[PDB]
RNA sequence: CGGUGAUUGGCGCAGCCUGGUAGCGCACUUCGUUCGGGACGAAGGGGUCGGAGGUUCGAAUCCUCUAUCACCGACCA
RNA sequence: CGCCCGUGAU
RNA sequence: CUCAACGGAUAAAAGGUACUCCGGGGAUAACAGGCUGAUACCGCCCAAGAGUUCAUAUCGACGGCGGUGUUUGGCACCUCGAUGUCGGCUCAUCACAUCCUGGGGCUGAAGUAGGUCCCAAGGGUAUGGCUGUUCGCCAUUUAAAGUGGUACGCGAGCUGG
RNA sequence: AGGAUGUUGGCUUAGAAGCAGCCAUCAUUUAAAGAAAGCGUAAUAGCUCACUGGUCGAGUCGGCCUGCGCGGAAGAUGUA
RNA sequence: UACCCGCAGAAGAAGCACCGGCUAACUCCGUGCCAGCAGCCGCGGUAAUACGGAGGGUGCAAGCGUUAAUCGGAAUUACUG
């Protein structure tokens, strides 16, 4: 349940450490982005020699939220913080080469099979 | 002023070098001096293009402090505002004449830039940038561009340029 | 927008009130002085008055309209 | 009493 | 006696008030209404041309004729024994000169994407940075971020920059 | 049904044969036919037209003056 | 294998840098403050031993030059001095 001004950690190794959400894409008057939802971000702090510089405007996909995903039988999976993976602005393909931490099975789609393979653990 | 004048003279632009026993040197030494000729044609200076309302968009709004106007140009995209008088018609008139000034100065600024550009393109009147030598000691003239010699300097110095113009007209 | 005053030689200025004659400084031209330049000394030329129309025997001058510039005001809700 | 200046070839 | 304010008030006279006060006036302004419609906006008529040729796919000069009430105005009919002002918030409602979605004609319409005109008002029709702002510029969205009337809708509903 | 010939009339263009545009614009055969009114082509070609016969068997054509109508004709609470 | 013997035949086997002064070794032609050279001083602006080629020289030689880097020369950090 990510909205504008929400600060997200970064699950890949693009260089960024913190990003801010500046728009939830995909509809008019759309409030929240959950796991699997593309967002427009801006970079608020980066590591000194990454691929992305502080102040960039990019896309990202949410992979962990602490609101959680609800499964078909009624279960819930919640994490301790919100995280996202940085995407190229046009192709919408991952920028980094590694993923940290677990991801979930709501990314199992034709777009994000690159992320599922790299994830240490899929729940 | 003549017919086909610039065609004949356009090949003279450049630096001319003179070698000669100096009369301004007390020791009577041999010196080299340079001067430059630059030839450009007369232009028709057409800036008679005026405001065509087909390509003017005008907005009237309420003053910041609906008397304020905001004129903008459709193709150039340069806007103009005025909030001088309480009548908008006074403001509306003042802006388009101000708009006229704004259009006009782009044309002037565009022509001012290309003049400085050709000022940068001109060679300095100094060593090495010569195109003709006029060494009057041994009475030799050499256009080092074509390159046509001559041993009759006095005739050249009086207007026998027919030797050089035609050959320089490659 | 109105309103009050200016346009005179290449440049900076008088003359207009109160009609009949345009003047000054610098600059310019020639000569002299100096080896030469500047400074200096002696001669000389150049403007029909922003434009236009009126009044008058006569207009830079008086009147009216214009163009450009400068100053000033545009105030209460 | 007042008197400034003299470019660049090797 | 330029008593020229020329039927001449005294021989002899300038200003400030946002610190203000009284008697009055919608006889007279400022806001909104009204009448009008020069201006503004929308439409149409003629067609010189531009569009390789080809006025009329799309534009259309020099000129002409209307509509709306819709900007800036003109007037002074209402209100001065009072009709609270810009913007924001809340809540709206109508028109259609249609922004999207729907249906069509022509195209300088191969397709995708467009241009332009006709019909259509059922529903829908952004969030932020700056600034008191409406507006505007900018960032990023959206199928689209319509144009207007309603005392420039709305203070006995809120605020008060 | 037919609606020709010299002749791609002259100039420039790349092209100008009708058509970017410029000057004009005769002759021959019947019956009629153009240095072309129109669409198309780059030019062609082609498709028209103007023009004349055969059929058909009563009217037909487009101007002027006039009467009454049609379009031009879109707004906000509700027909109005 | 090192070495030794036999065969044939001058046969298979020379370049690089310099030549104004310092520094050993010079003349002609081309160019004309250009093109170019250069460690320092400096050469080229119409008779260039200094640029470029040619002839001739000089020095090293299976190498010869250039660049980098150290000490010497430098008594120019001097204890000697
Ligand atoms: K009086
Ligand atoms: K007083
Ligand atoms: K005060
Ligand atoms: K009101
Ligand atoms: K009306
Ligand atoms: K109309
Ligand atoms: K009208
Ligand atoms: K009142
Ligand atoms: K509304
Ligand atoms: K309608
Ligand atoms: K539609
Ligand atoms: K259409
Ligand atoms: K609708
Ligand atoms: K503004
Ligand atoms: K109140
Ligand atoms: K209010
Ligand atoms: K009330
Ligand atoms: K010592
Ligand atoms: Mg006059
Ligand atoms: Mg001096
Ligand atoms: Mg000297
Ligand atoms: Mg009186
Ligand atoms: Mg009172
Ligand atoms: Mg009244
Ligand atoms: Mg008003
Ligand atoms: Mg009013
Ligand atoms: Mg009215
Ligand atoms: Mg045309
Ligand atoms: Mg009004
Ligand atoms: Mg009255
Ligand atoms: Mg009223
Ligand atoms: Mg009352
Ligand atoms: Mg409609
Ligand atoms: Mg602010
Ligand atoms: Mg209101
Ligand atoms: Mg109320
Ligand atoms: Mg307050
Ligand atoms: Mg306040
Ligand atoms: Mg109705
Ligand atoms: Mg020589
Ligand atoms: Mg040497
Ligand atoms: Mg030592």
């Amino acid at each position: 349940m990510i909205q504008e001004q929400t600060m997200l950690n970064v699950a890949d190794n693009s260089g960024a450490r913190r990003v801010m959400c500046i728009k939830v894409l995909g509809g008019s008057h759309r409030r929240y982005a959950g796991v699997g939802d593309i967002i427009k971000i801006t970079i608020k702090e980066a590591i000194p020699r990454g691929k992305v510089k502080k102040g960039d405007v990019l896309k990202a996909v949410v992979v962990r939220t602490k609101k959680g995903v609800r499964r078909p039988d009624g279960s819930v999976i919640r994490f301790d913080g919100n995280a996202c993976v940085l995407l190229n602005n046009n192709s919408e393909q991952p920028i980094g080469t590694r993923i940290f931490g677990p991801v979930t099975r709501e990314l199992r789609s034709e777009k994000f099979m690159k992320i599922i393979s790299l994830a240490p653990e899929v729940l | 002023s003549g017919d086909y004048a610039y065609g004949w003279l356009r090949t003279e632009t450049g630096v001319h070098r003179l070698v000669r026993k100096s009369p301004f040197d007390s020791g009577g030494r041999r010196h080299t001096s340079f001067s430059s000729a630059f030839v450009y044609p007369e232009v028709d200076d057409d800036i008679d293009i005026e405001i065509n309302p087909a390509d003017l968009r005008i907005d009237v709004y309420r003053t910041s402090g609906e008397s304020a106007v905001r004129i903008t140009h459709i193709p150039t995209g340069i806007v103009t505002q005025c909030q001088n008088d309480r009548s908008q018609h006074k403001n509306k008139d003042q802006a388009m004449k101000q708009m006229k000034a704004k259009l006009y100065e782009l044309e002037m600024q565009k022509k001012n830039a290309e003049k400085q550009a050709m000022e940068d393109n001109k060679s300095d009147i100094g060593w090495g940038s010569q195109i003709r030598s006029y060494v009057l000691d041994d009475s030799r003239i050499k256009d080092l561009r074509t390159g046509v010699e001559t041993r009759n300097t006095q005739a050249v110095l009086d207007g026998s340029l027919d030797q050089f113009i035609e050959a320089s007209l490659k």
